[PDB]
């Protein structure tokens, strides 16, 4: 993705 | 030497059920107010999530929904709290379930066993400065392995929107997959979820729950404990690669974990091979 | 002579409402959900947009009259203690717009009361000959809030098409609430020809116009004991009175079966 | 008029 993501 | 602040007696403004103090002994910054406090989520466009009644799987207990008979507890195969609302030492703290929480449809009362994360923020956390992460959360309180700490709450938007935000430091992808998928992005709207740093060696884990709606585009993220926290601690969860692949080239780790993975050292260490 | 519910709630009110029935042999009711709080059976979009609600900026309690959200209203209608001024007009009340989640005051200002919820003690009980009611359990100031007419939204379409047409209250194109199958304590409530509360439109977490929130307030200071009524008005009388009439039994009555006669004799 | 009996405010 073009952003950073927080993810389980 | 500079002395420790109270700056705000509640960030929360009496939203949670306890008060949420921020402090700074480290530097002159203010208590941060960039962003709005909400307690629950919030939209900014028509999500159009399905909040009908009849579409809730509920349960018939007439108990305290404690039995193998709960249809909540076993769309969880079964219920994982204990007695007292902690996760069973037995939860897969790796890849956690979907909790199914009791709803408005159940014929249980509202105390029943199965209704955790509904009830809110139990816990004393408090938001203070730290050396070298910006903000962070830490407990004024042990709190025993499994227990409720707080809900990340933010702005629901979708993956497209989610794409081209200008600010990706608050951002949480509430599924992993391809197409129609959703992001709490807590820049702009937050609750105290929103300053929890990233650690390597993480004592809180996220899970995805349900509650008044069970609409499996919006689950909700629920932090668990995932050991014993000692009083003075700073929270953090592991914010995962999808984080860290992209901000590493904007900053880098300062957890200061001999487990650290995210480092500079870390990182140059893997360049080299 | 017998209490037979300790709360028909279900723990979903900040209180417990007991239900008891020293008159005939008629179980609790059952034949409904009770929900707290406004339910959907159908696609309605409520408009919970935070960028569209209308909200303060105080950083008191907004107690002023600088107040974005009291002036929404004229004014606040609130005095400090919760209740609804004396000169609130109860005959056609106001749109009251409560703070929400969008103002920059907290939980606890003034102009957060419907949202809080139930405060008073309440029971249901028996009547003689209108079926369940609600009375209060202790002295009850005039303007007090009580509680909410809570049930599931549906449209005007769909409200004339319903075959049990004793708890449907129009919202203002109307939409409706009926209780008929999901409600709370307030579709307990019988209808006074001598009333003693009111029913006030509100917002509070959204201000979808099709959508206020049914308030009702002490419009009298009440006694312990009494029963709770509120005018249901000619749009439910002017179709029920050829099913039954009212038993209020009020010298003030206008919708019993003599009244009814009476006029009819306008002749 | 409607089909059905309404409360109202
Ligand atoms: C969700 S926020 C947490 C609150 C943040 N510290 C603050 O002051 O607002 C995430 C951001 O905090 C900082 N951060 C969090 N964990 C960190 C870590 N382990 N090392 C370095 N910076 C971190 C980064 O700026 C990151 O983009
Ligand atoms: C909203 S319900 C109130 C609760 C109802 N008494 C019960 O036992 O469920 C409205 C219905 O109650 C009865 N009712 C309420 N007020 C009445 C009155 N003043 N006279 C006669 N019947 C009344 C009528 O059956 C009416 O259709
Ligand atoms: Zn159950
Ligand atoms: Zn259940
Ligand atoms: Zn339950
Ligand atoms: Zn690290
Ligand atoms: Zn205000
Ligand atoms: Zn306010
Ligand atoms: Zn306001
Ligand atoms: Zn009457």
């Amino acid at each position: 993705k073009q952003t950073a993501r927080l993810s389980t | 030497i500079r002395t420790e602040k109270i700056i705000c007696r509640d960030v929360a403004r009496g939203y949670e059920n306890v008060p949420i103090p921020c402090v700074n002994g480290v530097d002159g910054e203010p208590c941060p107010e960039d962003y709005k406090y909400i307690s629950e989520n919030c939209e900014t466009s028509t999500m159009n999530i399905d909040r009908n009644i009849t579409h809730l799987q509920h349960c018939t207990c007439v108990d305290d929904c404690s039995s193998s008979n709960c249809l909540c507890g076993q769309l969880s195969i079964r219920c994982w709290y204990d007695k007292d609302g902690r996760l069973l030492q037995e939860f897969n703290k790796i890849e956690p379930p979907l909790i199914f929480e009791c709803n408005q449809a159940c014929s249980c009362w509202r105390n029943c066993k199965n209704r955790v994360v509904q009830s809110g923020i139990k816990v004393r956390l408090q938001l203070y400065r730290t050396a070298k992460m910006g903000w962070g959360v830490r407990a004024l309180q042990t709190i025993p392995q499994g227990t409720f700490i707080c809900e990340y709450v933010g702005e629901l938007i979708s993956d497209a929107e989610a794409d081209v935000r200008e600010d990706d430091s608050y951002l949480f992808d509430l599924d992993n997959k391809d197409g129609e998928v959703y992001c709490i992005d807590a820049r702009y709207y937050g609750n105290i979820s929103r300053f929890i740093n990233h650690l390597c060696d993480p004592n809180i884990i996220p899970v995805r729950v349900f509650m008044l709606h069970q609409d499996l585009r919006f689950p909700r993220i629920a932090f668990f404990s995932s050991r014993d926290i000692r009083t003075g601690e700073e929270l953090g969860f592991d914010y995962g690669d999808r984080f860290w692949d992209i901000k590493s080239k904007y900053f880098t780790c300062q957890c200061g974990s001999e487990k650290c993975k995210h480092s500079a050292e870390a990182i140059a260490l893997e360049q080299s091979r």
